[PDB]
């Protein structure tokens, strides 16, 4: 019934982010949603004396026909004073990534039951634009904790903490982690009961006071990881050996003990690229030693909670994508490979948008935060289309790569 | 007395850390003071302003300007200082409707609402900051002090507060009368509909009745304004629109400014006049920045202008949007990185047209440019119509498929169809994915001395063919490209090329079909002539034979 006061970071004013173009379908969806939110007292119309703004759009979660409002609070979040909670900081649960099954639940609705500090409401202003700007954009601000805002989970924490005590005390082995509007629940249970605990959990939440029916299943135990592998052949051409030395030279930046001298020797002389070269024993042994080195973990690799996570993605063709997550170059914390057919047999950009959400989800589970993406696409193309395929309630940061990395094939 | 609903005031504040203005009133002539006193006396009688005590410490300078040499005077309160200290407001004026997005209307009535403006009270607590002083005759008595009770003309928040206040009043009328559209511009309301005129006039009377609930009266005359309207540079007619007359001046000599003016007119014209071109005229403005500096017109530009005068020969109109039909966007390549387009619903009846120029960059290709044009049109279309048009593009479905499946970046173009109208966009070459059996293998390399700028480029092949050419005024990067060029020049129709240049590979893998570097262009011309080319990369200084760096190490 009371609100915890909130303020912006020193020397920072509220967000003033332009609302990007919305399709007619998304505008109608938002008008309908906000009209009901206004009636329920969650948002209120605002006057011209509020110059702030945050973009809004609409999405459809994984297999749901009902539109969901999604506010892009990325700017507000970086400007809102760090809301370290009474938790002293809930240490990210390292056991979540090790569970057999993890279901993701959207509990964002709970937030709307808690009032937002009156003096901070102005900074949550947003606009529902009109097609061709024919009529004034509809302006609103939040009266309650909004979904997608950094401070919502922080402020609702204490309430969530006691809302789950029962379930948690009766199920001390189940791991429950919260990130923004999602709740991650993991357990080694047989998928059949795992689901019972989940549906039980929400029925235990719905009864406790609050579309929570949806579920997203992940399998950390069956997750993608990749070692560096060299070809195994009976006959090597000059070209095969040139490609191998190139890959080994690249790998030597990750693994110090890698050697190519003996293999390079085979390449001395101006030979036809398709000519078959028999491997000497010295070159064969060198290749063997390198294979061994490549079976050992990378040296000096560690995660630092105060550093940003970086994610790079490469289009490998035929619907396959590779990616690496690291904080320091050549010190990969996670690498993977995707090849997926949710709807984009023929759409590069949908595929990349889905790869980005999958990687972010993995990142949240493992480290409790989102990475900064380096995307292989032109900025104009990405910004024109990503919102058409987005299905997550959070949004990571991203930048663009315009020069073809030479290291594409070495990762596939 | 019939009670009327008050107009809610908007709470205004000064920027944080700032106080009100304290600007000295300027000395005026006895003549101007009597005028200002008279002027302020009625304003005061009208409720606009009120006399204030000596307490108020704020001030803003008031002036008196004669009216085009009339018998009348007019007061001007200069709020520049108060404006710098007043908070920022939400300005809903940004991004005006584009005529091609409007719907045709049978009738459009105009209503003057300038009087309603003065029923909008200024926030009581902000009034004090609007204080001003009419000096006294001969400075022998205290000047007369006043503060505003209504939105002051010239004040920063007046436009936004007036508009938002009017919108709030109009809201329920618009919502309960979906068959009409209402738009406010300046002191007028424009009301349009497709109603049988009787019903349309009834709607107008109902609006006047609605406004009276706030005691806002309207002229009860026939506003001077009637279709067509001159608005934001356009002419709006009941069922068509166009830009206001575009007149290209006749000139024997042009200056930077004249050309910037010309390009401004051509750009404005390009939204409905198809084909307009501005590249040859725009490039003349490459870092001139001297308004007066007269620039000679290249014959290339003199040609572009003549072509534009032709296009502007006669009036061209666009039609309005019909929500019930599909939107089609057709694009054509014009050359020199220029692209043109038309958006229509029915053949030969454009809603609007436009153009796209390639982005600045070292290397490019037609397929990438086409893609950027498509993305630009898509976004503009979402803004104007809220949907993506179906595209008609001069590129074969097979060419597009080869391109995107092989390009290293993710790329996409929405629903489209091939339209066979030259010049068509094509892929000019395609490198091999595997080494060519039977084709000679050229190992190339180049190097340059950073100090002397002298270098060498060359190759050695499996057949014993060899070449090294001495070069001057060069760099490592240019010698690396020269080496590849020599190999292409001296090989047959199929060739394998081995290089250690990450730079050269970075360029070729980007698949340019045109470049700002003549060297890269020469290489592109050779690739186009070959039948098969495999380009292999190897690490430098790793003892890979053929890697004949030694030949170019001197
Ligand atoms: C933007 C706008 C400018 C003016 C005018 C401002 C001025 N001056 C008048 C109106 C009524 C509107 N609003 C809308 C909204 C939807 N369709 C239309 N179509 C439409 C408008 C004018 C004419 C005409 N003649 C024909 C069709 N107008």
């Amino acid at each position: 019934i009371e609100t915890v006061p909130v303020k912006l970071k020193p020397g920072m004013d509220g967000p003033k982010v332009k609302q990007w173009p919305l399709t007619e379908e998304k505008i109608k969806a938002l008008v309908e949603i906000c009209t009901e939110m206004e009636k329920e007292g969650k948002i209120s119309k605002i006057g011209p004396e509020n110059p702030y703004n945050t973009p809004v759009f609409a999405i459809k979660k994984k297999d749901s026909t009902k539109w969901r409002k999604l506010v892009d609070f990325r700017e507000l979040n970086k400007r809102t004073q760090d809301f370290w909670e009474v938790q002293l900081g809930i240490p990210h649960p390292a056991g979540l990534k090790k569970k057999k099954s993890v279901t993701v639940l959207d509990v964002g609705d709970a937030y709307f039951s808690v009032p937002l500090d009156e003096d901070f409401r102005k900074y949550t202003a947003f606009t529902i634009p009109s097609i061709n700007n024919e009529t004034p954009g509809i302006r609103y601000q939040y009266n309650v904790l909004p979904q997608g805002w950094k401070g919502s989970p922080a402020i609702f924490q204490s309430s969530m903490t006691k809302i789950l005590e029962p379930f948690k005390k009766q199920n001390p082995d189940i791991v429950i982690y919260q990130y923004m509007d999602d709740l991650y629940v993991g357990s080694d249970l047989e998928i059949g009961q795992h689901r019972t605990k989940i549906e039980e959990l929400r029925q235990h939440l719905l009864r406790w006071g609050l579309f929570l029916w949806m579920g997203y299943e992940l399998h950390p135990d069956k997750w993608t990881v990749q070692p560096i592998v060299l070809p195994e052949k009976d006959s090597w051409t000059v070209n095969d050996i040139q490609k191998l030395v190139g890959k080994l030279n690249w790998a030597s930046q990750i693994y110090p003990g890698i050697k190519v001298r003996q293999l390079s020797k085979l390449l001395r002389g101006t030979k036809a690229l398709t000519e078959v070269i028999p491997l000497t024993e010295e070159a064969e042994l060198e290749l063997a030693e390198n294979r061994e080195i490549l079976k050992e973990p990378v040296h000096g690799v560690y995660y630092d909670p105060s550093k940003d996570l970086i994610a790079e993605i490469q289009k490998q063709g035929q619907g396959q994508w590779t990616y690496q997550i690291y904080q320091e170059p050549f010190k990969n914390l996670k690498t993977g490979k995707y090849a997926r057919m949710r709807g984009a047999h023929t759409n590069d950009v949908k595929q990349l948008t889905e790869a980005v959400q999958k990687i972010t989800t993995e990142s949240i589970v493992i480290w409790g935060k989102t990475p900064k993406f380096k995307l292989p696409i032109q900025k104009e193309t990405w910004e024109t289309w990503w919102t058409e395929y987005w299905q997550a309630t959070w949004i990571p940061e991203w930048e663009f790569v315009n020069t073809p990395p030479l290291v594409k094939l070495w990762y596939q | 007395m019939v009670p009327i609903s008050p107009i809610e005031t908007v709470p205004v504040k000064l920027k944080p850390g700032m106080d009100g203005p304290k600007v000295k009133q300027w000395p005026l002539t006895e003549e101007k003071i009597k005028a200002l006193v008279e002027i302020c006396t009625e304003m005061e009688k009208e409720g606009k302003i009120s006399k204030i005590g000596p307490e108020n410490p704020y001030n803003t300078p008031v002036f008196a300007i004669k009216k085009k040499d009339s018998t009348k005077w007019r007061k001007l309160v200069d709020f520049r200082e108060l404006n710098k200290r007043t908070q920022d407001f939400w300005e809903v004026q940004l991004g005006i409707p584009h005529p091609a997005g409007l719907k045709k209307k049978k009738s459009v009535t105009v209503l003057d609402v300038g009087d309603a403006y003065f029923s909008v009270p200024l926030d009581e607590d902000f009034r004090k900051y609007t204080a001003f002083t009419i000096p006294s005759i001969n400075n022998e008595t205290p000047g007369i002090r006043y503060q505003y009770n209504v939105l002051p003309q010239g004040w920063k928040g007046s436009p936004a507060i007036f508009q938002s206040s009017m919108t709030k009043i109009l809201e329920p009328f618009a919502a309960q009368n979906p068959d009409i559209v209402i738009y406010q511009y300046m002191d007028d309301l424009y009301v349009g509909s497709d109603l049988e005129i009787g019903q349309h006039r009834t709607k107008i009377e109902e609006l006047r009745q609605h406004l009276l609930r706030w005691g806002l009266t309207t002229p009860d005359k026939k506003h001077q304004k009637e279709p067509p309207f001159l608005w934001m540079g356009y002419e709006l007619h009941p069922d068509k629109w166009t830009v206001q007359p575009i007149v290209l001046p006749e000139k024997d000599s042009w200056t930077v400014n004249d050309i910037q003016k010309l390009v401004g007119k051509l750009n404005w014209a390009s939204q409905i006049y198809p084909g307009i071109k501005v590249r040859q005229l725009s490039k003349l403005l490459r870092g001139t920045k001297a308004l007066t500096e007269v620039i000679p017109l290249t014959e290339e530009a003199e040609l572009e202008l003549a072509e534009n005068r032709e296009i502007l020969k006669e009036p061209v109109h666009g039609v309005y949007y019909d929500p019930s039909k599909d939107l089609i966007a057709e694009i054509q390549k014009q050359g020199q990185g220029q692209w043109t387009y038309q958006i229509y619903q029915e053949p030969f009846k454009n809603l609007k047209t436009g153009k796209y120029a390639r982005m600045r960059g070292a290397h490019t290709n037609d397929v990438k440019q086409l893609t950027e044009a498509v993305q630009k049109i898509t976004t503009e279309s979402i803004v104007i119509w809220g949907k993506t048009p179906k595209f008609k593009l001069p590129i074969q479905k097979e060419t597009w498929e080869t391109w995107w499946t092989e390009y290293w970046q993710a790329t996409w173009i929405p629903e489209w169809e091939f339209v066979n109208t030259p010049p068509l966009v094509k892929l000019w070459y395609q490198l091999e994915k595997e080494p060519i059996v039977g084709a000679e293998t050229f190992y190339v390399d180049g190097a340059a001395n950073r100090e002397t700028k002298l270098g060498k480029a060359g190759y050695v092949t499996n057949k014993g063919r060899q070449k090294v050419v001495p070069l001057t005024n060069t760099t490592n990067q240019k010698t690396e490209l020269q080496a590849i060029y020599l190999a292409l020049q001296d090989s047959g129709l199929e060739v394998n090329i081995v290089t250690d240049s990450q730079y050269a590979l970075g360029i070729i893998q980007a698949q340019p079909d045109k470049s700002e570097s003549e060297l890269v262009n020469q290489i592109i011309e050779q690739l186009i002539k070959k039948e098969k080319v495999y380009l292999a990369w190897v690490p430098a200084h790793k003892g890979i034979g053929g890697n004949e760096q030694v030949d170019k190490l001197v």
